[PDB]
This record gives C-alpha cells, structure tokens and sequence, in this order.
C-alpha cells in the first residue's frame, strides 16, 4: 500500500486551499482514519486532524478534515502565512499507519524570486583521489520547491546525487540549494557532458548549466 | 504545567549495534493515551515506526519494522521506550515520541540517531573554482568541498573571517561511506575576483584537523 500526496501547493495569504492524500489500493474509506501532521522549521510537528473529520484539541478552526471523493482531504480556509510548512497524511491498514510523502504548502510571502544556476566540476585534487564530484547551486529562490536533474550525456541520473538545502532567510524569504553528484574516477571518464537542469516557479523554462570533460 | 515529551539517549552506534531511546511524559495523563514513535531522515519524510497501546497489551508496528524495534512502555514513570537492535545504515535519522488519541497531539524535541561504522576522519577540501559556468553576469560563485568527516561538527569561515556576506554553508549529508560531505559557497562580484584572494578556513575539531585552501580560477 502506497499514499500519495501532491508534493508542493502554492496559494497566498486569505484564500482556502486543500491538500489531497491517495490511497494506492482504492478509495479512502473512515476505516483508514486518515491523520494530518504539520511540520514546521526545525522539525516541529503538530498533529492537525485525526480520524479522518476530528480537530485535534487546540487545532484552529481554519483547519478542516474531510474525505472528498477518493482522497483524504485537509482545508485551510484563510491561509496564513504561519501555514506555510510540510503537511503529512497517514492513512491506517488495518494494523499499522503509512504517512505519504508530504505536501510542501507555500503561503507567498513575498514575489516568486528566481535561482540562479551554478556548476562546479571536480577539483584536479580530488581526480587524484579518484573520485569526482559535480555541485550544483541554487542561490536564492521563494518558494522552496524546485527539480533539480542530473544529465549525463543528456541521460537523467538517478541514486547517485544527495541534496541539502539552508535554512529559510528571515529577511527576504529565499532558500538555497546544494546539489552533488559523486562519481568514480572511472564511471566519471566513461562520459562527456555534466548538466544540471533546474525547473521553478520564477522560471518559464528550466535553466540548464552544463560543462564538457576533456 | 506544559505538555513535555522529553527524549534522551541518542547518538553514535555502529551497524549491527543496540541503543535505546527514552521519553519521559509530563503534563498529560500517560496512562490514557496511545504512544508512538515515528522517524524523519532527511531523503524520506515522516515513517511511522510503531505504536503501544495504554494498557501495553497490543503492539502495532509496521511490517518491515517489526523486527528491528522494540516498543515498552511504563505508566508508573510515565515513560516510553524504543529499543533499535541491529541497526542498518538506513536507520539513521531523528526519531520522535509522539501521543495518539484523537490524532498525534503531543510530539518530542526529537533524538538523533546516527548509524555508521567510521572512526574519527578529518575532511577533505577541494576548491570550487569560479568559471563562466559559475558565472552568471556580474556575480560569480566559488566556494568549498568539504569532503568525508566524521563526527559531525565543522566549521567553515571565509579568509579568516573577513567575508560573511553572501555565503551559504549547506547541512552536511551522511553518505553511503558513512562519512560526512558538506560544501559552502559564496557569491562575490567577478570584477573581484582577478585582485581579491579567497580562501575557506575549515576546521574540524574531533580530528584536529585545520585546512586553509585557496580557490583559484
């Protein structure tokens, strides 16, 4: 069994937004219980709605908890900008819970503000090592959710690449982004071209930085 | 009177090793209210671990779980345990007691649990030199690889100091070796570049490890 949500919503401060959760085998029936966890900077957590309708004692009224159609459903009528976090649904089997992958709700805080792409090859120094690592950076973009994409030889990569990302700025909202592929010295030479393809809100089409080995 | 879930013992253990997780519930009838412990790694979001009914009589895990982690729990102390017995490197990340009744009410502060097999290692630091790739127009970005430490605690300053505008040093990431990696970068005007000299000052103290690299173009 697999839950599924949206991975990001965007609204703005006063105006109602719901988030769905999926249940891979079929509709969300009460018997799931479904529950919805709030998650806030620095990992804090606050239990929202539980068995599917319930407020959880203390929870403001703004919050709603219903099944609409085949999904679980939360409702914030009257987004504050207080709401923008990461919202996680768990859906009861029978006999244990399943969160899903969490909802990253943004309340604008400010206008979209775009990042600005950078590509770093590997160092000489750590080709002597004999591995390779490729960093790309996001500088200060609003909201937080962006796909970041490594292309080798125009092939997406996939298990090879961690990311990290800074804390959100107190004084105008931006985040920024680390992205590093790590490679054998080896697997990095049986290649050409090294891109990192970078999709955003402030960004009508995806930004590609790409570098040639050799 | 606040509602407090204080959690304790967590830290370093080896793949393979045991370790136990305390939280001791104030502020709320222990008693009454089912408990939980769910984890969050920084890839995944949030698994639910487990749960233990108030009387202890029905312990729910999830499948895949079930094996690995041990829920108890004692009204009179009105603490909750988790006990991790042969731990995989997949199991780091912070886990957290958390009340169920009407849903997940009452949370921990959160302990963290590191899973890894390495010894005390000072860094590596590779440049990330400057180019026309990590140019964008009038501001350029360099910065620095900070590669393979353990533990955790580094810091990482710009020519001693001197630049703290503009630079962004990014959470360190346990990777597979079970070492740490992390980069800072900075962005400076490309005008710069060709008078100015940048150096990132990284220090690790568990090795004594202290790395004055330079990032030329």
């Amino acid at each position: 069994a697999v839950v599924t949500q949206e991975s990001a919503l965007t609204t703005s401060p006063g105006e109602t937004v719901t988030l769905t959760c999926r249940s891979s085998t079929g509709a969300v029936i009460t018997s799931n219980y479904a529950n919805w966890v709030q998650e806030k900077p620095d990992h804090l957590f606050t239990g929202l709605i539980g068995r599917t309708y319930n407020r959880v004692p203390g929870v403001p009224a703004r919050f709603s908890g219903s099944l609409i159609g085949d999904k679980a459903a939360l409702t914030i009528t009257g987004a504050q900008t207080e709401d923008e976090a990461i919202y996680f649904c768990a859906l009861w089997y029978s006999n244990h819970f399943v969160f899903g992958g969490g909802t990253k709700l943004t309340v604008l805080k400010r206008t979209v503000a775009a990042p600005s792409v950078f590509i770093f090859p590997p160092s000489d120094e750590q080709l002597k090592s004999g591995t390779a690592s490729v960093v790309c950076l996001l500088n200060n973009f609003y909201p937080r959710e962006a796909k970041v994409q490594w292309k080798v030889d125009n092939a997406l990569q996939s298990g090879n690449s961690q990311e990290s990302v800074t804390e959100q700025d107190s004084k105008d909202s931006t985040y920024s982004l680390s992205s590093t592929l790590t490679l054998s010295k080896a697997d990095y030479e049986k290649h050409k071209v090294y891109a990192c393809e970078v999709t955003h809100q402030g960004l009508s089409s995806p930004v590609t930085k790409s570098f040639n080995r050799g | 009177m606040e509602v407090k879930l204080h959690q304790s013992g967590g830290g370093l253990v080896q793949p393979g090793g045991f370790l136990k997780i305390s939280c001791v519930v104030s502020g709320i009838d222990f008693s009454r209210y089912w408990m939980s412990w769910v984890r969050r790694a920084p890839g995944k979001g949030l698994e639910w671990i487990g749960e233990i009914t108030p009387d202890s009589n029905t312990i729910n895990y999830v499948p895949s779980l079930k094996d690995n982690f041990g829920i108890s729990r004692d009204n009179a102390k009105n603490t909750l345990f988790l006990q991790m017995t042969k731990v995989r490197s997949e199991d780091t990340a912070l886990y957290f007691c958390a009340s169920y009744y009407e849903g997940f009410a009452y949370w921990g502060q959160g302990t963290l649990v590191t899973v890894s097999a390495a010894s005390t290692k000072g860094p590596s630091v590779f440049p990330l030199a400057p180019s026309s790739k990590s140019t964008s127009g009038g501001t350029a970005a360099l910065g620095c690889l900070v590669k393979d430490y353990f533990p955790e605690p580094v810091t990482v300053s710009w020519n001693s100091g001197a630049l703290t505008s503009g630079v962004h040093t990014f959470p360190a990431v346990l990777q597979s070796s079970g070492l740490y990696s992390l980069s800072s970068v900075v962005t400076v005007p490309s005008s710069s570049l060709g008078t100015q000299t940048y150096i990132c000052n990284v220090n690790h103290k568990p090795s004594n490890t202290k790395v004055d690299k330079k990032v030329e173009e």
